[PDB]
């Protein structure tokens, strides 16, 4: 009989607690920070 | 007219000096160079006569020295700046 079970031995190994899944997510950005004046850096434009 | 306008006009020639300078060999066929930018509207301020695109900034420069010595050299005209006040 010995033989037999070793056989049909083999083992697995599960989580006790089944994981929670969730759904994607919608990625999302929004603004931060603060802007202030930037000047043309080539100044007044020839004329014509 | 008062010292102080003379002074300032010669510091708008002698500035476009400096920029004339700084746009030799700098000047080429894509670019638009802030340098070039501050030169070609010195050309203008000029002139109280038109504000066109100076093609040739050649033209007025001269006309203006021109004018100009025919001014300093008559004591009639350039008088005025020999007074004490």
């Amino acid at each position: 009989f010995s033989e037999l079970r070793n056989f049909f031995t083999g083992d697995v190994v599960i989580r006790d607690d089944p994981f929670d899944v969730w759904d994607g997510v919608k990625a999302t950005y929004i603004p931060i920070g603060v802007h202030g004046v930037r000047l043309d850096p080539n100044g007044d434009q020839p004329p014509l | 007219m008062s010292r102080q306008m003379w002074l300032d006009t010669s510091a708008l020639l002698e500035a476009i000096s400096e920029y004339v300078v700084r746009c030799n060999g700098d000047t080429f066929s894509g670019l638009t160079t802030g340098d070039f930018n501050a030169l070609s509207n010195m050309f203008t301020q000029l002139s109280v006569s038109s504000a066109g695109y100076v093609s040739d900034p050649r033209v007025p420069l001269q006309t203006m020295s021109n004018m100009f010595v025919s001014f300093i050299t008559s004591t009639d005209r350039c008088g005025y700046m020999l007074r004490k006040t």
